RNA sequence: CCCAUAGUAGGCCUAAAAGCAGCCACCAAUUAAGAAAGCGUUCAAGCUCAACACCUCCCAAACAUAUA
């Protein structure tokens, strides 16, 4: 059993934000 | 204490409707059937008559009585000795309005039975209400 | 282990991180919302008809009796054309201000029963109440004039 | 307990404390259990007299009092 | 006939060919028999599992016990046990073919209605023995009305429209955001992360 | 009238009776 | 003043100090309250001893730490002290210790009913 | 407030009624907490706020008299429990280990003889989770379990 | 928190089974208490509910307050 800290969520989230902007610049 | 029964005036001291049901407070059923035979004599005989009886803690009898019942009153007045079974759709006795009004004049009279309504519709509504719950059709 | 198991299968750790990041977030308002701002007319018509009916009225605290004792009181006042009325004061407090009873607004609260009348047997009612060492006479009002219990002695006498 | 002289002025401004006391426990309900006590209620800041047969005299001016303090204090003097 | 009819152990016609335990008949949202049809009350499955014969007798027995047939009728929605679950002989070594057919079973997925109720009855009347029944089931179940069913579906719409979280499972899985289909099922693109195995997450948007 | 609301009360009492079966 | 420590929460009644005399059946678990009645140094002493780096310098470091349970410190140690360190917890004052102007500056929040007993 | 003076005579005397300060900064709030901008800005430390809701023998006052929020009544009720145990209310007696932030009653808690593995460790409750939503001026929130 | 009378010991079956062994109707009185939802009795009598009037030996030490 392993649990998810705040580091892991914030890291995951900033990768998701880079990903969303990659989605934006590939749209035109 | 308070005791209320439906002991018929046809038989004074039967037994199981008076023996063990009275044999807790401590009774003398000879006086009860004696005074109950006074109540048998004072009114029309061969009928169910409810009691009021209040057994005092000083161990004395106070039998108070009023009119006859509503069961053998309506069913005997309709001439029914053993009533209907379903009493929802089955009928045996068809009793008119005016008969119910004629018995309702001698009805709203008692204190222990407490049918003390000042108007007439307040009582005939009640006993027509009992006439719907039994096997008697309210004619007219 | 199969994909369907009997116990809740342990997720991969990035599966579990996805599940934690994509949890439900409820909206939070800036201010909590909780910290922001037929029978009735039967009683109105019935008891309002009782207002115009009676010339004299009285009232008591008729809660202090038994059932057959209230039957005795009901019959002994049935001997008169006086009437006794158990009804909520909840509606009777707007009843009084409707009937222009300003001296009767401080009268009707708690357990009370009306003794509305046109003919005073209230002295003989007191004669019934003197044998029971309780249940006092609360003040009435004959024809927009208030009756204290001393006034019940005077008028009833 | 032998006697309670319960007294209030409803021609004046009412107090529902001693009147509620008059309803719930100065009735026949407790006297159905407690036969020796003798209530009497007059009617004209209120006042409750309590006659202990033994050796006391318990008088309560229950204008500002409440029914629970008057009742539990009353029964505190019943237990004595 | 306002009672639960008898559900047999196995149909009259047998099933001679053995079957693979395709456990995807438990996984995911149910398609068949999710809505009411001349019903008012039901036992909705908040999760998938297998019904045996003994479960069917628990429902027929403990419902027809406490039921007014003049007030309430009831319908099976889940059919008779038709899936042949096999077991090998007890304490025998592996291989040597597939074991003989032991007992039949129905698969019930999540969101399935099991037993419809109907008649002149309020919900609060029928909550009791359908909660007892709903607890004797193998999967997590719940007694659900019509108004309670549309109530919690409208709740799920409220959750899906209210959340201040920019990241849902649907946006991440279908776009393959964090390269995350390496960890997900292909079913997780249609279950949308509310189903794990046979379980169901109602709390998860 | 009087018997209207008395009827409504009796149906409410029946309702509470039919709800209080399992308790 | 290490008799006058203050655990947060129910740590006086929940936190357990377990030791073992090496003999069989010699396992001794004792809560923080009982151990604080035995010796009013051992809670701060065990806390520090757990904080220090787990090596051989640890016990020379423990022989530099001087614990006293009261206001009384020996004179030979009082003549060595240089700096007094500030206490890490701000001791909240009680209702007796608020001055009158501190009480008067705080508003009465709510009107009590004129007739309520207390 | 009113008192019950007795000696046998029993009378009730309304004595020295207080009143709230004339200008709530948030009028048309609901609770006296809500009216004074104190929805998350009090703790067990500050006893000037707690003492106004306490019976003089230490107990709480009911929610109808104080007119509190339900939420803030449970919060003050909890903070008053947590402040009697830290000895911050010494004059609310009817007539020694120092504590603070004690959630449970001290004479009711079994000691943790087997603290679990690292993935199932039995922790010690510190403070109350009714006071989660207070203003934390730190970045880390309140650790409610030690 | 209270608060419980009356047609009635509802008819039929049942030794009697009365709201409570079963079928059927389930009307009605006052302002209002169901021909009855749970105890309870062979049966009763008694108790509550709805509704009326107030409303092998634990196992890092530890720590809730300073700006990410
Ligand atoms: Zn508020």
């Amino acid at each position: 059993p392993r649990f998810v800290s705040l580091r892991a969520k914030q890291n995951m989230i900033r990768r998701l934000e880079i990903e969303a902007e990659n989605h934006y610049w590939l749209s035109m | 204490g308070v005791i209320r029964a439906i002991v018929r005036a046809g038989l004074a001291m039967p037994g199981p409707p008076l023996g063990p049901v009275l044999g807790q407070r401590g009774v003398s059923i000879n006086q009860f059937c004696k005074e109950f035979n006074e109540r048998t004599k004072d009114i029309k005989e061969g009928i169910p008559l409810p009691t009021k009886i209040l057994v005092k803690p000083d161990r004395t009898f106070e039998i108070k009585i009023g009119q006859p019942t509503v069961s053998y009153f309506l069913k005997a007045a309709a001439g029914i000795e053993k009533g209907a079974r379903q009493t929802g759709k089955e009928v045996a006795g068809l009793v008119t309005l005016k008969h119910v009004y004629e018995i309702a004049r001698i009805k709203a009279q008692d204190e222990a039975f407490a049918l003390q309504d000042v108007p007439l519709s307040s009582v005939v509504r009640s006993i027509i209400g009992s006439a719907r719950s039994l096997g008697i059709r309210v004619v007219k | 282990s199969k994909a369907v198991t009997r116990h809740r299968r342990v997720m991969h750790f990035q599966r579990q991180k996805l599940m934690a990041v994509t949890e439900y977030i409820p909206p939070k308002p800036a201010i909590h919302p909780s910290c922001l701002p037929g029978l009735i007319r039967l009683l109105r018509r019935e008891i309002a008809a009782v207002f115009q009916d009676n010339r004299m009225i009285a009232v008591c605290q008729n809660v202090a009796l038994s059932a057959e004792d209230k039957l005795l009181m009901r019959h002994q006042l049935r001997k008169h054309k006086i009437l006794m009325k158990v009804f909520p004061n909840q509606v009777l407090k707007p009843f009084l201000e409707d009937s222009k009873y300003q001296n009767l607004l401080p009268l009707f609260v708690g357990h009370n029963m009306l003794l509305v009348s046109e003919e005073p047997k209230v002295k003989e009612m007191v004669r019934i109440l003197r044998t029971v060492p309780f249940l006092p006479l609360l003040g009435g009002c004959i024809d927009d004039t208030i009756l204290s219990r001393q006034g019940f002695i005077n008028y009833s006498k | 307990v032998k006697q309670v002289r319960v007294q209030f002025c409803p021609f004046e401004k009412n107090v529902e404390s001693t009147r509620t006391f008059l309803q719930t426990v100065s009735s026949e309900k407790v006297r159905s259990t407690n036969l020796n006590c003798s209530v009497i209620a007059d009617v004209r800041e209120p006042c409750v007299d309590v006659l202990f047969g033994d050796g006391h005299r318990l008088i309560m001016r229950g204008a500002h009092l409440t029914a629970l303090e008057m009742l539990t204090a009353f029964a505190s003097h019943i237990r004595a | 006939k306002p009672k639960l009819r008898f559900i047999e152990r196995a149909p009259l016609v047998p099933k001679v060919r053995r079957e693979p335990k395709n456990l995807s008949d438990i996984r995911g949202p149910s398609t068949e028999a999710t809505e009411f049809t001349e019903g008012n009350f039901a036992i909705l499955a908040l999760g998938g599992g297998y019904l045996h014969w003994g479960h069917f007798e628990m429902m027929r027995l403990t419902i027809n016990r406490s039921m007014d047939p003049k007030n309430m009728f009831a319908i099976w929605r889940v059919p008779a046990p038709f899936k042949p679950i096999t077991r090998k002989s007890v304490g025998h070594r592996m291989g040597g073919g597939k074991g003989a057919i032991d007992h039949y079973v129905t698969p019930v997925k999540a969101g399935r209605l099991v037993v419809e109720m109907g008649g002149r009855c309020e919900f609060e009347e029928v909550q009791g023995f359908l909660d007892q029944v709903a607890h004797k089931l193998p999967f997590a179940a719940k007694a659900v009305s019509r108004g309670t069913l549309e109530k919690m579906r409208k709740d799920q719409e409220e959750r899906e429209r209210n959340n201040q979280n920019p990241w849902t499972f649907e946006r991440i899985a279908t776009a393959n955001m964090l390269g995350i289909r390496k960890v997900l099922s292909p079913y997780d693109l249609t279950h949308k992360g509310k189903y794990w195995g046979k379980f169901y997450m109602p709390k998860r948007v | 009238s009087r018997e209207y609301w008395r009827r409504l009360r009796k149906q409410n009492i029946w309702r509470h009776n039919r709800l209080s079966k399992n308790k | 003043n290490t008799r006058h420590i203050a655990f947060s929460g129910n740590k006086w009644e929940q936190k357990v100090y377990s030791s073992h005399t090496g003999y069989p059946g010699g396992f001794r678990q004792v809560t923080a309250a009982q151990l604080h009645l035995r010796d009013p140094v051992a809670i701060v002493k065990l806390a520090i001893y757990g904080m220090l780096p787990k090596n051989l310098h640890r016990r020379t470091m423990m022989e530099r730490l001087h614990l006293f349970p009261d206001e009384y410190i020996p004179e030979d140690i009082l003549k060595n002290l240089v700096e007094e360190l500030p206490q890490p917890r701000k001791i909240p004052k009680r209702l007796d210790e608020y001055t009158q102007e501190e009480i008067d500056a705080f508003p009465r929040l709510w009107t009590p009913p004129e007739d309520y007993r207390l | 407030f009113r008192e019950v003076v007795e000696t046998t005579i029993i009378e009730g005397r309304i004595t020295a009624t207080p009143k709230e300060s004339p200008n709530p900064p948030n009028p048309s709030g609901q609770c006296p907490i809500c009216r004074w901008n104190l929805k998350h800005k009090y703790n067990y430390d500050d006893v000037l706020l707690l003492s106004q809701f306490i019976r003089p023998h230490g107990g709480m006052l009911p929610r109808k008299i104080t007119g509190l929020c339900q939420e803030e009544h449970r919060k003050i009720e909890e903070c008053v429990k947590m402040a009697h145990r830290a000895g911050l209310l010494p004059n609310h007696r009817p007539r020694q280990l120092n504590r603070y932030l004690t959630r449970w009653a001290p004479g009711s808690v079994k000691p943790i003889y087997k603290k679990g593995p690292r993935w199932n460790r039995v922790r010690m409750p510190v403070g109350s989770p009714l006071l989660r939503d207070n203003v934390c001026y730190s970045r880390t929130p309140w650790k409610l379990y030690h």
